[PDB]
RNA sequence: UGCGCUUGGCGUUUUAGAGCUAGAAAUAGCAAGUUAAAAUAAGGCUAGUCCGUUAUCAACUUGAAAAAGUGGCACCGAGUCGGUGCUU
């Protein structure tokens, strides 16, 4: 051969990137390889086949909270430091070392350079101190109230536990009713329902909250006492369950809003947040202002329970009630030990002495939660008498309570500064630099670092935005006049402004801007249908309609029901009767939040709809969204305070926003169409006839829009071009791997340029019964829609809806789709699922193209959609499924064809695009910059020379084609099928652009001649001249016969051809031969790729001491012996080395060949200078030159082709694949197949005979395996154990005895070996400990490919 | 926000709801650090601890060590929420009964964390 | 779909809150518990109320580093890649 033309496949993915080089035959070509390195083989022959296999990218979100953490308690540590430094001049003359011991009160006696005792020094004034004072709110108390001169340390302690933990900022200013009291904010509450639900509002207005929420009783008592004022609501409503929200409690939303999958929330969760998200997502942003004003009633009760004062008593009802708290935990303890003593005094011991039980042992000492802890002891409580309080206080949840716990979330730092402002107060007579520093230390607790301001840094880090005022250390006091507050919140909003994906260098609209608002609703308006009677075909809204509607519906309402479309507008307005609507359901999802909002505050109906106003009005908006911050806020509505009153303007800012949108203000309106002058928005209100939706705006190419934002991405150097993709961190890993890949292949090709790459990216998402619950909840709803009683009649059950033929059979509510017929359940066996738009138009296998009739025959004669007489028949039992939503709207037009003459040649059209194109807008991104990266020339008119054409397919057509011939693929077995199916992609795409040169616009990067496809179709079938298809699957010619709906046969060459050019595209009897040659290859590339550890140093467990060496110190002085430390800590690389270390009390120097672990830690160290770091570890005689570094993955072979891949300093994980013959293969997708095989009955008979004809080929299959595991993987004990437990089973259905014949290839698989099952038996995995056998082996460096690689035997160490 | 351990836990928590005995009493998380550092969570139905099984290194030692695990509650009966600590090399030990243990175990779900 | 800024409560760790009676001890009986300090990646220099867990990484060669370099082809096979005519 001559061909140094070739195309390249991929398969592009999260955690493996396929690549194969094809020649224009379809072939894989060979190739020597130069071999570089000290052994005897100088080169050896690859296939141009392999995968790169990778760890996944992770996100930086990670280091991220990592970053904070560090930061809040670095912050922290600096208040305490300024409270001392204030206190420290005057407390010398108090106590010399008082701080110092303080500073060292963490270390053990024989560490302290001071006395042990802390506060006061000596054991007789300490123990004093803690049988007068407690806890620190007991002197926190003496302090606030008494009169007397207090000890300057004691006044301190108090001062620095309040601004040590200084409880939380949500409420801004001092602390009134309508911020902190529980009435207004349930008042609150029942206002965000009532916006919410005008037409079913809440009254409350006698009903008194305070009282009932209040009252110290069982949260669900207190949610009973409430629902019990609210005649119509349900204790389990959603006002109910709000409530429930509001006490602490885990409420299912799921039946108030019909969800499939249950929202129970909780608030004390922490992932709460999320599933708030998860919930929100589903029901809208709409709701979100419940679920926070539920939590800040959250707040409300839980600070209403922990102060639990009269106030004026104390000016620290915070402290004071600890303090109750603390007596009230002393009276039940004593008693409940009375009571143990008395009644079960055996467990008397265990409960109270024993700290590994949840008994008050544990719960003190053991750690043990107090949640853990009651339901310990509630059982015990149940046993005896005299318990009746301690139950209560238990259900109450009030029994036994530690002041520092899980509730203060909740206690605002206004609170703790009215004790921190009381004491200063009291002893500023007795220390006048306290008088002198009150407004100092004040501020000290209040003062917080605004959100835009950002770190206080001065160049040194990448993340901060701040501009300073002088260069001065900024210290709480002179912030305000050292940091230019307006130029940093300036350098705010430029950061954290996210650009337009379409359109970038183009912000990004608020959430809730009102031209968001309009446009979102504008743009689901305007796909809406309707019939009133004699109404033609089902009609679209006019623009003067739309105009209208929005005019009196949603300028009038919140949110707009069908009913009031229905009856508010059409009968109302047009003067209608009865108006049937279509496209959309039950009510809008998208309305004017954000316009009523401002008519409320503003109550100026002319202002809001002038439209001149809509600039004043969206920079509010985007100014209330971009800060929380009350100050700035105020600076930035300056210039409207004209406008308004000062009623509506201190209103105003008392509106916050949060969220933004995808989109640009250009995108919606900026840009426009040059043929019309019309934006987007100008299109979506007046569109005519033709109504179009934003998504099809951008899509259509008969407008300018699409190619705009084109033009419009324009984005330089490559890891920019990388960076700039939209798609997870992960896929930007793969991205950037493929085009090395790329790029090693180009240069193993001679440099050359291949003619094309095909691209197409593999999914590995399969998360979970996510969708059979809503297969059952779908039929419910349908079922109850129709008010037929057909589930009581057949038991209903969501998991066997996993069986096609058994879901149809119940969305069809028992019934023939094509005939007034009955069918049954148990014989379904018998019948046949029929493809709606047949296989030969088009590949659709989903259920919303399937149909369960008794016999396909039923349809109509036709090879079209099934028959007039059919769809005449039953179009009106149809209609009532479709109403019902059994069916959608798509496969009742698709039933309904031939009513309209059937599949046109605009039907074939759309068939077409819908198989060539890829949806994914990331796949596009990778062609551009392939196609970008391998064309570089332009021609003598500054045209671009495409030399390689970058195609992209759809994941589905090569899935689809290892389906129809055979080509079957099992996971389990390798890796080698991600490589195998880049080569299928470059096979079918090659010819598909030999075959279909014109459709080329659809499916290669570049800007090509888009060609009405309809001229490509054929009128007819004798029409076949330039007729591309009358048979829209475009995959049909690879096939020999195609079968059409009716079972007739249309047979094809054996050779096609593009007619045109007379190419030859495909010989079916040759070709495929190629194609099983190239699959049962045994030679494939399989390169994980290795990596250097990053992050954690180790494990974040501080544990407790131990004897033992291992663990890490915290702090370089802290020896874990006696402070504990971290456990095990990551290695960043392996080191081989060769050196000689003392072996005995002679200490005589033996050479040792080992390997080290190098901690992420140590890495610094070691890399600077890495003899002497290797010197101070122990080994001596160090050489240099030997050294070599042995990241994870780093690969070995050993004798026998057996291979080994380095998973730490003392691990090995197998690194071998087993490339099995491809008639196995099939054999086993088979046989785990076969009862759903999901094909046509006569064959689906004909490939279970092949199984049962082929049951000799389970044995040779487990020798196979038997013969490898022997040969490499070397654990006897194990295959002898499954060796046996196959015989165990020979009897067993060959469709279970394949199932789990696929479990046993976790033990060949590449990577560390696991533990797996055969049937009930289970096989313990074998761990490779041993890391000497490799030092002696021959290692490996592989090029991304595994192409190059350089072969470094290591039995020639050890000398000189 | 969320620990990137702590997520790959929560959507592991929402498919043992997806066993579904709609128990009512919600279900609970460890500490963050113990997420991070534990790297497999396993869950054990009808009252029973989870896991612990061997491991035989090139006889057998134990493979897994345990931490907290919580005794959620179905309507019948205990379902701990058993966590998997994956063990290091060097240290192992030595079963003995358990291996009987090991096989009269069944667990519904075992979700890998760290990955 | 990333990426970013503020701030809290727990939690964990070590110390500090004189343990007592009886007994040679082995040990038993009792008392007590609710709080605080401190650290919260070791640390780093650029000394900031900064920074320290993301991306990135075969080998060998040049560079200070971005970065640049380094490995014929044809056929006939196929148990992880084998051989052979040719090129040099």
């Amino acid at each position: 051969s001559m061909d140094k033309k070739y195309s390249i496949g991929l398969d592009i993915g999260t955690n493996s990137v396929g690549w194969a080089v094809i020649t224009d035959e379809y072939k894989v070509p060979s190739k020597k390889f130069k071999v570089l390195g000290n052994t005897d083989r100088h080169s050896i022959k690859k296939n141009l086949i392999g995968a790169l296999l990778f760890d996944s990218g992770e996100t930086a979100e990670a280091t991220r909270l990592k970053r904070t953490a560090r930061r809040r308690y670095t912050r922290r540590k600096n208040r305490i430091c300024y409270l001392q430094e204030i206190f420290s001049n005057e407390m010398a003359k108090v106590d010399d070392s008082f701080f110092h011991r303080l500073e060292e009160s963490f270390l053990v006696e024989e560490d302290k350079k001071h006395e042990r005792h802390p506060i006061f020094g000596n054991i007789v004034d300490e123990v004093a101190y803690h049988e007068k004072y407690p806890t620190i709110y007991h002197l926190r108390k003496k302090l606030v109230d008494s009169t007397d001169k207090a000890d300057l340390r004691l006044i301190y302690l108090a001062l620095a536990h309040m601004i040590k933990f200084r409880g939380h900022f949500l409420i801004e200013g001092d602390l009134n009713p309508d911020n902190s009291d529980v009435d207004k904010l349930f008042i609150q509450l029942v206002q965000t329902y009532n916006q919410l639900f005008e037409e079913n509002p809440i009254n409350a207005s006698g009903v008194d909250a305070k009282a009932i929420l209040s009252a110290r009783l069982s949260k669900s008592r207190r949610l009973e006492n409430l629902i019990a004022q609210l005649p119509g609501e349900k204790k389990n409503g959603l006002f109910g369950n709000l409530i429930a929200l509001s006490l602490g409690l885990t409420p299912n939303f799921k039946s108030n809003f019909d969800l499939a999958e249950d929202a129970k929330l909780q608030l004390s969760k922490d992932t709460y947040d999320d599933d708030l998200d998860n919930l929100l997502a589903q029901i809208g942003d709409q709701y979100a202002d419940l679920f926070l004003a539920a939590k800040n009633l959250s707040d409300a009760i839980l600070l209403s329970d922990i102060l639990r004062v009269n106030t004026e008593i104390t000016k620290a009802p915070l402290s004071a009630s600890m303090i109750k708290r603390y007596d009230e935990h002393h009276q039940d303890l004593t008693l409940l030990k009375a009571l143990v003593r008395q009644q079960l005094p055996e467990k008397y011991k265990e409960i109270f002495f024993d700290q590994s039980k949840n008994g008050y042992a544990g719960y003190i000492d053991g750690g043990a939660s107090q949640e853990e802890f009651y339901k310990f002891i509630k059982p015990i409580l149940e046993k005896m008498d005299g318990t009746e309080e301690l139950l209560v206080k238990l259900n109450r949840e009030d029994l036994l309570r530690k002041q520092r716990t899980f509730d203060n979330g909740s206690i605002p730092h206004q609170i703790h500064l009215g004790e921190l402002h009381a004491i200063l107060r009291r002893q500023e007579d007795f220390y006048p630099f306290l008088k002198d520093n009150r407004e100092k230390i004040e501020k000290i607790l209040t003062f917080r670092i605004p959100y835009y301001v950002g770190p206080l840094a001065r160049g040194n880090s990448r993340f901060a935005w701040m501009t300073r005022k002088s260069e001065e250390t900024i210290t709480p006091w002179n912030f305000e006049e050292v940091v230019d507050k307006g130029a940093s919140a300036q350098s705010f909003i430029e950061r954290m402004t996210n650009f337009d994906k379409n359109l970038p260098n183009e912000k990004v609209l608020p959430k809730h801007s009102l031209l968001y608002e309009y446009f979102t609703v504008y743009n689901e308006l305007t796909k809406v249908k309707y019939v009133t009677e004699g109404m033609r075909k089902p009609a679209f809204l006019s623009g003067e309609q739309k105009k209208a509607i929005v005019d009196l519906l949603f300028k009038t309402n919140r949110k707009v029901t069908v009913k009031q479309l229905k009856e508010d507008y059409f009968k109302k307005i047009e003067c209608f009767d009865s108006v049937e609507i279509s496209g959309v359901e039950d009510r809008f999802n998208a309305s004017l939040g954000t316009y009523h909002d401002l008519l409320k505050i503003i109550k100026d109906k002319d202002f809001l709809d002038n439209e001149e106003n809509e600039d004043i009005l969206e920079d509010i908006v985007l100014t209330l969204t971009l800060f929380e911050d009350r100050e700035m806020i105020e600076e930035r509505l300056k210039t409207y305070a004209h406008l308004f009153d000062d009623k509506v303007m201190k209103q105003l800012k008392r509106r916050r926003y949060t969220g933004w949108g995808r989109l640009s203000r250009k995108l919606i309106n900026g840009i426009r169409d040059k043929q019309s002058g019309k934006t987007i928005l100008d299109f979506l209100k007046s569109d005519g006839f033709a109504n179009r939706n934003f998504m099809q705006l951008i899509h259509d190419d008969s407008l300018t829009f699409k190619e705009d934002i084109q033009k419009a991405q324009v984005s330089d150097s490559l890891h920019e071009h990388i960076a700039n993709l939209a798609g997870s961190p992960a896929i930007k890993k793969g991205i950037l791997q493929t085009v090395k890949v790329v790029d090693e292949l180009v240069k193993v090709m001679g440099r050359h340029k291949p003619e094309n790459i095909v691209i197409e990216m593999a999914r590995e998402n399969q998360t979970t019964q996510k969708n059979s619950r809503e297969r059952m909840k779908r039929i419910e709803e349908g079922i109850k829609e129709l008010g037929s009683q057909i589930l009581k009649e057949h038991p209903v059950e969501n998991t066997q809806l996993q069986n096609e033929k058994l879901y149809l059979y119940y969305l069809q509510n028992g019934r023939d789709m094509y005939v007034d017929q009955e069918l049954d359940i148990n014989r379904l066996s018998d019948y046949d699922v029929d493809h709606i738009v047949p296989q030969s138009f088009l590949k659709d296998d989903s259920i919303d193209n399937k149909v369960l009739t008794r016999s396909d025959k039923n349809r109509g004669k036709s090879d079209n959609v099934p028959s007039e007489e059919v769809v005449k028949k039953m179009k009106n039992y149809w209609r009532q499924l479709l109403n019902a939503k059994l069916i959608t709207q798509r496969k009742f037009d698709n039933l309904t064809k031939a009513e309209r003459g059937g599949l046109s040649e605009l039907d074939k059209a759309g068939f077409i695009k819908r198989q060539l194109v890829e949806t994914r807008q990331i796949t596009k991104h990778v062609a551009q910059i392939l196609d970008s990266r391998m064309n570089t020339k332009y021609d003598e008119n500054d045209k671009l020379i495409r030399e390689v054409k970058v195609i992209t397919l759809k994941s589905k057509l090569v899935s689809d084609f290892r389906k129809d011939f055979q080509f079957y693929k099992v996971r389990e077995i390798n890796n080698y099928h991600h490589a195998h199916d880049a080569y299928l992609n470059a096979v079918v795409g090659t010819a598909l652009i030999k075959k279909y040169p014109k459709l080329e616009s659809e499916f290669v990067y570049g800007d090509y001649k888009v060609y009405d496809v309809r001229k490509m179709i054929a009128k007819s079938e004798q029409e076949i001249t330039a007729k591309y298809f009358f048979y829209s699957n475009i995959m049909n010619f690879f096939k020999t016969e195609i079968t059409l709906a009716n079972g007739e046969i249309r047979k094809r060459p054996l050779i096609e051809t593009n007619g045109e050019t007379g190419e030859i595209v495909w010989d079916k009897g040759r070709d495929f031969a190629t194609v099983r040659k190239v699959l049962s290859m045994p030679q494939v590339n399989i390169v994980k790729k290795t990596e250097v550890q990053t992050g954690g140093f180790s494990k974040e467990s501080i544990l407790p001491k131990r004897n033992s060496d291992k663990l890490i110190a915290r702090k370089k002085d802290w020896d874990p012996k006696k402070y504990g430390g971290f456990d095990s800590p990551t290695v960043a690389y392996s080191v081989l080395v060769v050196a000689k270390v003392e072996k005995g009390k002679s200490k005589k120097l033996k050479s040792v060949k080992e390997l080290l672990g190098i901690t992420i830690m140590e890495r610094s160290s070691f890399e600077k200078n890495p003899i002497d770091f290797l010197e101070a570890k122990g080994y001596k005689e160090v050489k240099k030159d030997l050294i070599i570094k042995l990241p994870k993955y780093s690969l070995f072979e050993l004798e026998n082709g057996r291979k080994r891949m380095l998973a730490s300093a003392g691990e090995l994980q197998k690194g071998n694949e087993l490339a099995l013959p491809s008639k196995y293969v099939n054999f086993l997708y088979l046989a785990s197949h076969y009862e759903k095989l999901k094909g046509s009955p006569e064959d689906n008979e004909q490939k279970q005979l092949f199984v049962e004809q082929h049951k000799h080929y389970l044995d040779e299959i487990i020798e196979q395996i038997s013969e490898f595991s022997k040969r490499v993987i070397l654990a006897d004990a194990n295959l002898d154990k499954v060796l046996s437990a196959y015989n165990k089973h020979r009897d067993k259905p060959i469709r279970e005895q394949a199932e789990n014949i696929i479990h046993l290839f976790t033990l060949t698989n590449l990577g560390a070996p696991a533990a797996f099952k055969y049937f009930d038996t289970t096989i313990d995995r074998k761990r490779y400990t041993s890391t000497k056998e490799v030092l002696d082996a021959t290692l490996i460096h592989q090029s991304i490919t595994g192409l190059y690689e350089t072969r470094i035997d290591l039995s020639q160490l050890g000398g000189d | 926000t969320l620990t990137r351990a702590q997520k790959k836990y929560a959507e592991a928590m929402h498919e043992f709801i997806n066993m579904v005995d709609d128990f009512e009493e919600s279900t609970p998380d460890f500490a963050k650090e113990v997420l991070h550092d534990s790297d497999y969570v396993v869950i054990t139905k009808n009252e029973k601890y989870a896991v612990a099984l061997c491991s035989l290194s090139t006889n057998l030692y134990l493979d897994e060590k345990l931490v907290d695990y919580s005794t959620v509650d179905v309507n019948g009966v205990t379902y701990y929420i058993n966590i998997v600590e994956t063990n290091d090399i060097d240290d192992l030990e030595i079963a003995t009964d358990e291996d009987e243990m090991k096989s009269g175990n069944q667990e519904i779900i075992l979700k890998s964390e760290l990955k």
